[PDB]
């Protein structure tokens, strides 16, 4: 029907600060999807030190298509860090719908800087566990 | 806005 599929994902990290992944490597989420009858699955991959050079100082942050869907995707996407309290912060939204095929990741490589999220004071690293957010919107051609 | 690192 083309109906527009919104829902969320969250995924805790724990012993974030002891992540031992350096530039350019990635920490896998699980896979997840909406509840509707699609079964899109999708995933977040996470850069603790950055994608790259340029990015190097930056947590980067992606959502990528896992499976393989019948006909066109096009989605919106926003990112976000929860509080202990469950409050969304730092978001970062595409604004537009990207198209995605399977395997294509969109997302942002200055999702938010690493000393910004390692300084207790931001109250972003509670019990040292990093917890992120993404609500997608998808539409189905 | 967003990137990607695919083609």
């Amino acid at each position: 029907s083309g109906k527009v599929v919104k829902f969320s994902y969250m995924w805790t990290i724990n012993n974030f600060s002891f992540c031992r992944e350096e530039m350019g490597e990635v920490i896998k989420s699980s896979t997840f999807s909406s509840g509707a009858n699609d079964k899109l699955k999708w995933c977040l991959r996470v850069n603790p030190k950055g994608l790259d050079e340029e990015s190097k100082d930056y947590l980067s942050l992606y959502l990528l298509l896992v499976s393989c869907p019948k006909s066109e995707v096009r989605a919106k996407f926003k990112f976000s860090i929860l509080n202990a309290k469950g409050e969304e912060t730092k978001a970062v939204e595409s604004q537009r719908a990207y198209r995605f095929v399977q395997g294509k990741d969109w997302g942002f490589k200055k999702f938010i800087r690493r000393d910004f999220l390692l300084d207790e004071a931001n109250g972003l690293l509670p019990d040292d566990k990093l917890t992120l957010f993404c609500e997608v919107s998808v539409v189905q051609d | 806005k967003a990137d990607t690192t695919t083609p």
